[PDB]
RNA sequence: GGCUAAUCCCCCAUGUGGACCCGCCCCUUGGGGUGUGUCCAAAGGGCUUUGCCCGCUUCCGGAUGGGCCCGCGUCCCAUCAGCUAGUUGGUGGGGUAAUGGCCCACCAAGGCGACGACGGGUAGCCGGUCUGAGAGGAUGGCCGGCCACAGGGGCACUGAGACACGGGCCCCACUCCUACGGGAGGCAGCAGUUAGGAAUCUUCCGCAAUGGGCGCAAGCCUGACGGAGCGACGCCGCUUGGAGGAAGAAGCCCUUCGGGGUGUAAACUCCUGAACCCGGGACGAAACCCCCGACGAGGGGACUGACGGUACCGGGGUAAUAGCGCCGGCCAACUCCGUGCCAGCAGCCGCGGUAAUACGGAGGGCGCGAGCGUUACCCGGAUUCACUGGGCGUAAAGGGCGUGUAGGCGGCCUGGGGCGUCCCAUGUGAAAGACCACGGCUCAACCGUGGGGGAGCGUGGGAUACGCUCAGGCUAGACG
RNA sequence: UUCAAA
């Protein structure tokens, strides 16, 4: 069961995450089948959190379980919105 | 030599002998005394240089060099080991660290007292 | 036997020009016409022709020198102060076409052979191609 | 803590007067100013023809005590121009000056530079706005380096600046006396310096 | 794809077997000089078809015996027992370099 | 102490036990089934294999045997009862044979 | 021994479909399809109640993960040269998800080795890390990927998965309860204890963040984790003041007793204010949930911070720790005294036997600075194992001399092949790292984002000079 | 005899 998830590649106090597919067995940080954006919960920088939206969009088309934040943060970037 | 032959035979490497087998090459290594007799140098020196066969942790029975112009060392007294060769006596290959375990530090050393062990004195 | 012929050839030339001599003959072998065609066009040596001397193919081939100098010694200069043979047998020396040696410079050569023919560095550089590095030359 | 001792002592090991009193150093009596052989009782004796090492021992240690850096911190800089691309000798020289520290003596809000650092560990002193008390940091090409407003009116930065006034300055640096603004335009070459240096040596001190 | 390679049947001693020598020249990783180096699968021959001094080619086939993980695909040249000679004789080599000696 | 991960332990047991009966069940009709076809007795032959088929093939609908285990396990006896009956035989029952 | 429920177990049925034997097609190792025969399904629970939700069953495919197999690469000893009966292969068979001597029965003589078998020794491998001009050498802690083990040695059970670290059984050692019949137990999980050692931490806070398990959800569990704590162990930033100030206090040292040093150093004048005090005080946290919409997109609102009253900001505000090494040459830095081959120094060459720039103290000087030294180990310098890049007449180094086995190496010319060699295209080269450029913490260290390369190997296509091989010819080598 | 010392 494959899962669309943060791994916190930041520092102390300073947390930066990549938004990653990846069987859920696997540790936090460790190896994931690809990384389809990065959130940067501090917005330090103008561009605070992007995503491959077309990646994304793929990955969930076959299984790929975003845990609730990885959604949240799919989401306000429209991976969602269905117009 | 040939190619073929270095192909065949090939180049050989150098291994490096330890000059201090005390062990682990550990930096440093304790043992306890036994004998603490004084010895006379070599050609071309003369003095009573102090030494003192150690029984060390690592099994072995070497003798060390005591540094420092005074010592207070005696039968069973431990202290540490640290590996220097002492030019004149031969034989002898490590040094007792002062300042650590039965070894007091010199006194009144002034100058280079890091080594020796001795506290700065305090200067009023 | 006659153990490495280009080898010999590179050889005989050094010797030759030590001495100073006119000429200097060689076996006849093409892959050796073709290594003087090189040294030929780079000027290196006058030249050489396909003499046959005792009714065996040679080749003879005219060297070059500098001019006569000042001092103690007027010995000419060598234009060939140095021709070293690279790729010999037990031990070939190929090399891919980025790895195509910069002989001093660019002021010498290196005649290596490859697929397309034997070219100089910089020709087989140019064709943009490797081979078996023959050897040099400066 | 940078050093922190005899300075005008230095001067005159050197052979070189180092400026590194600012006024006094510059008016007669730098200590170099009648007493330029080396300090201690050995001083005045003959001197024996220094070694290779010798040399290049100083023409560094003159270079460093001009800036008043660390061995720690000028090794770094060094390390960091010889990988930097081209001239390292130069770029070396333009980084040391890059520093604030520096830039702010070189603007002159301050006579020499241990007040120039004084005054930035102190908060004394703004980047773009924003104070900065980090002597070492690095000034870039435009930023502008102002005096902090809550500053202005300080005893010593009044005649300081006032003293400018008409005293011009590098073909790098712009002054603005009136609010106390100044800017970093160009990274000094080595032409735009007067250095008592021998920057190639110091090259060749690490190159050991 | 698989490993498909070359070589020569120097052994038909055994049943729907056969030892094919393959050899595999290249610049030596230190000193160039290119070498010789060899290694011998044991093919599988069904029908006992191809007989000693044989080239075949073998192919990467699944496992059929503990060390024999490749069939005979196919024959290319036929029975040049002149390969299986330096072979043999090599092997007969080895008759020396022993305890006692033994014979050139 | 205690862990209510015994409840597995205690589980496996009760499960352990579920199998092997199933298991000696099939092994037994198949044995008893080579037996008669490996005696020309077509009859029973087939009733007694298409009886264990049935067996295997149900063992196998939860996690005792399970796919391929089941497979050969039927493939190893149909074929051993359909070559077995060349002495005469002749599929009569028909049973899990196409004749 | 007795009673009992279910999504527990079982029988029958329906069967989209799947499983098996045989026959036949297509494919080509056991792939797919057919036609007879046979075989196999399933819980139910919740409700905002004939409608939805969480589940269940048989398939097919996807996605993720994993078995197995193969080419090539991966340490020392030849004072380890022979090794081998499940050994090598076969035919059936058992076992498994699956090939296989994986195991068994029977059969056959075979398999491995100087291209180093076998035996002995050492070792978890790798991305990378250190060093180096490179080639190369040395390493594999932390982080990431494989692997193996869970007191030692065997086993199988359950299960999609294990032969299970905190599951089971047995044997051995040990520890603890025992009524001496028997029992209980595995920190190489986080802390911590003790032992060994030159040496390596708090029996901490928290589930707020990210991640994992179960659950419709609320929520529960999480020593994974996020934070604190101790340690100059390492890297980076920072303070111990700044500007004045005597032809130059005193005290110290030196002195041809004129004078010279420490010294602009201090005293002292002014200046800024680490520390400390007052007040404010956060990012990291917006989802899950709830309502509107349709349990969807979309909108709305409520919870929630260990770190921490900390970082940071505003105001006030004292002048506010320095050491350690060294000074004969290499090697940056000299003099006085005390010692008298003594005491001692010493990385190498070397110092001390009555004037010591080398011992010990002092003044002075050099180096670096919250560090400075010593010891141990790795690379370098060391072209001092020389591939790049050495040598062997006399320095170490030509075998006493042949014959010839393996092997290495092969003259001139022409064709074919295309193994070596070369070229283009392409796949791969994970992330981290290194390099470049931007960007975030006031800099930096640290961190983020993007980018360019790269050896090696796979695949498709091409070249043929040189090497290789096949097939002819030659006479200059060799033999007659 | 020892160790130096030009
Ligand atoms: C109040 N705890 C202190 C901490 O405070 C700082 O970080 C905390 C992080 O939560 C903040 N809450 C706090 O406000 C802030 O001021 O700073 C560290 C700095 C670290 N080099 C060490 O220094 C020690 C040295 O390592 C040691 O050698 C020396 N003897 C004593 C020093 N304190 O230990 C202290 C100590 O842990
Ligand atoms: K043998
Ligand atoms: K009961
Ligand atoms: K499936
Ligand atoms: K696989
Ligand atoms: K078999
Ligand atoms: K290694
Ligand atoms: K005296
Ligand atoms: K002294
Ligand atoms: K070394
Ligand atoms: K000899
Ligand atoms: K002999
Ligand atoms: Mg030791
Ligand atoms: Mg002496
Ligand atoms: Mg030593
Ligand atoms: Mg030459
Ligand atoms: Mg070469
Ligand atoms: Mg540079
Ligand atoms: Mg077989
Ligand atoms: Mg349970
Ligand atoms: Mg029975
Ligand atoms: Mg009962
Ligand atoms: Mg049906
Ligand atoms: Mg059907
Ligand atoms: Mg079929
Ligand atoms: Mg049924
Ligand atoms: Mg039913
Ligand atoms: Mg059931
Ligand atoms: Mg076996
Ligand atoms: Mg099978
Ligand atoms: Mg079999
Ligand atoms: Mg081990
Ligand atoms: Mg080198
Ligand atoms: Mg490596
Ligand atoms: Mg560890
Ligand atoms: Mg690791
Ligand atoms: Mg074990
Ligand atoms: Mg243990
Ligand atoms: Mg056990
Ligand atoms: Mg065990
Ligand atoms: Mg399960
Ligand atoms: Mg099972
Ligand atoms: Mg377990
Ligand atoms: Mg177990
Ligand atoms: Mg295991
Ligand atoms: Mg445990
Ligand atoms: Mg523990
Ligand atoms: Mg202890
Ligand atoms: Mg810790
Ligand atoms: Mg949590
Ligand atoms: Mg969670
Ligand atoms: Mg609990
Ligand atoms: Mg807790
Ligand atoms: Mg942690
Ligand atoms: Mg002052
Ligand atoms: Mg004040
Ligand atoms: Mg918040
Ligand atoms: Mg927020
Ligand atoms: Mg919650
Ligand atoms: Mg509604
Ligand atoms: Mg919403
Ligand atoms: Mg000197
Ligand atoms: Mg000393
Ligand atoms: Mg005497
Ligand atoms: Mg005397
Ligand atoms: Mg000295
Ligand atoms: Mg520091
Ligand atoms: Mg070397
Ligand atoms: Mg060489
Ligand atoms: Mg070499
Ligand atoms: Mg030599
Ligand atoms: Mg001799
Ligand atoms: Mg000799
Ligand atoms: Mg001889
Ligand atoms: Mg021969
Ligand atoms: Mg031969
Ligand atoms: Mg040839
Ligand atoms: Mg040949
Ligand atoms: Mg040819
Ligand atoms: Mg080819
Ligand atoms: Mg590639
Ligand atoms: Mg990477
Ligand atoms: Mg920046
Ligand atoms: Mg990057
Ligand atoms: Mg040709
Ligand atoms: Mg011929
Ligand atoms: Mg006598
Ligand atoms: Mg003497
Ligand atoms: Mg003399
Ligand atoms: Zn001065």
């Amino acid at each position: 069961m494959v899962k669309i998830r943060l791994a916190r590649f930041g520092s102390k106090h300073n947390p930066h995450y990549r938004i990653v597919v990846t069987d859920a067995r696997r540790k936090r940080d460790g190896k994931y089948i690809e990384k389809i954006g990065y959130y940067d919960p501090r917005k330090t920088t103008p561009d605070w959190l992007k995503v491959d939206v077309e990646r994304a969009r793929y990955w969930l088309s076959v299984g790929a379980q975003p845990t609730d934040t990885a959604r949240r943060l799919l989401r306000q970037a429209g991976v969602f919105r269905q117009e | 030599p040939t190619i073929n032959q270095l192909v065949r035979k090939g180049r050989e490497k150098v291994r490096k002998k330890s000059k201090v087998p005390a062990l682990k090459g550990a930096p440093f290594r304790r043992g306890v005394c036994t004998v603490v007799r004084t010895v006379t140098p070599k050609k071309p020196n003369s003095a009573l240089r102090k030494v003192a066969k150690v029984r060390l942790t690592s099994g072995y029975e070497v003798t060390a060099y005591i540094p420092g112009e005074g010592h207070n060392l005696q039968e069973h007294s431990v202290v540490l080991i640290r590996g220097g060769r002492v030019k004149d006596l031969p034989g002898v290959r490590y040094h007792i660290v002062r300042g650590v375990y039965d070894a007091a530090g010199v006194k009144d050393r002034k100058k280079s007292r890091s080594k020796y062990g001795t506290k700065k004195p305090k200067e009023a | 036997m006659l153990t490495d012929p280009i080898a010999d050839m590179l050889t005989r030339i050094r010797n030759a020009t030590r001495v100073y001599k006119e000429s200097t003959d060689v076996p006849a072998s093409r892959f050796k016409e073709e290594i003087l065609r090189i040294l030929a066009r780079e000027g290196f040596i006058k030249g050489y022709e396909r003499v046959d001397v005792d009714g065996k193919p040679y080749l003879r081939v005219y060297l070059k020198y500098g001019p006569r100098r000042q001092g103690p010694d007027p010995r000419p200069e060598q234009v060939i102060h140095h021709i070293r043979r690279i790729s010999k047998p037990g031990r070939r020396v190929y090399v891919g076409v980025k790895e195509i040696p910069r002989v001093r410079r660019g002021l010498g050569i290196a005649i290596l052979s490859t697929s397309k023919g034997v070219l100089t560095d910089r020709e087989a550089r140019k064709l943009g191609v490797g081979g078996e590095l023959i050897c040099e030359v400066w | 803590g940078r050093y922190i001792g005899p300075v005008c002592r230095l001067c005159r090991r050197e052979g070189v007067k180092l400026y590194l009193k600012g006024e006094r150093c510059y008016s007669p009596k730098c200590a170099m100013e009648r007493r330029p052989y080396p300090p201690g009782q050995h001083g005045q004796k003959r001197a024996r023809r220094p070694s290779d090492y010798a040399v290049r021992l100083r023409e560094k240690q003159k270079l460093r005590r001009i800036y008043g850096i660390s061995e720690r911190q000028f090794r770094n800089l060094f390390e960091e121009a010889s990988k930097k691309k081209g001239v390292t000798g130069s770029v070396f020289l333009g980084l040391l000056e890059s520093r604030l520290d520096n830039v702010v003596y070189r603007l002159g809000f301050a006579v020499s530079r241990r007040q120039a650092r004084q005054l930035v560990r102190h908060g004394h002193i703004t980047v773009n706005g924003r104070r900065v008390d980090l002597p070492s940091y690095r000034v870039r090409p435009g930023d502008e380096i102002a005096v902090a407003e809550k500053s202005r009116n300080l005893e010593l930065i009044r005649q300081n600046l006032e003293a400018m006034k008409g005293r011009k300055v590098g073909p790098w640096l712009s002054l603005d006396v009136e609010g106390m603004k100044g800017k970093f335009l160009r990274l000094p070459d080595r032409e735009d310096l007067a250095l008592p240096v021998n920057e190639q040596l110091v090259i060749e001190f690490y190159s050991r | 794809p698989k490993k498909v390679l070359t070589g020569v049947v120097v052994s038909d001693k055994m049943q729907k077997t056969v030892t094919v020598l393959v050899e595999r020249q290249f610049p030596h990783p230190l000193y160039g000089k290119v070498i010789k180096r060899s290694k011998k699968y044991l093919a599988h021959d069904p029908e006992e078809k191809y007989k000693l001094g044989d080239v075949v080619e073998i192919i990467e086939s699944r496992p059929i015996s503990k060390r024999k993980r490749f069939r005979v695909l196919r024959l290319v040249e036929s029975g040049r027992m002149d390969l299986v000679e330096k072979y043999l004789i090599r092997r007969q080599n080895y008759q020396s370099l022993s305890k006692r000696g033994g014979k050139a | 102490r205690n862990l209510s991960a015994l409840k597995r332990h205690r589980q496996s047991l009760k499960r352990r036990l579920r199998n092997k009966a199933k298991k000696s069940a099939i092994k037994t009709l198949s044995k008893k089934a080579v037996q008669l076809a490996q005696e020309g007795k077509a009859e029973e032959a087939l009733k007694i294999m298409r009886k264990a088929e049935s067996l295997i093939d149900k063992a196998a609908k939860g996690s005792t045997l399970h796919k391929n285990a089941a497979a050969r396990r039927k493939s190893r006896l149909m074929r051993k009862v359909r070559q077995l009956l060349e002495a005469a035989g002749a599929p009569l029952i028909g049973g899990g044979l196409s004749a």
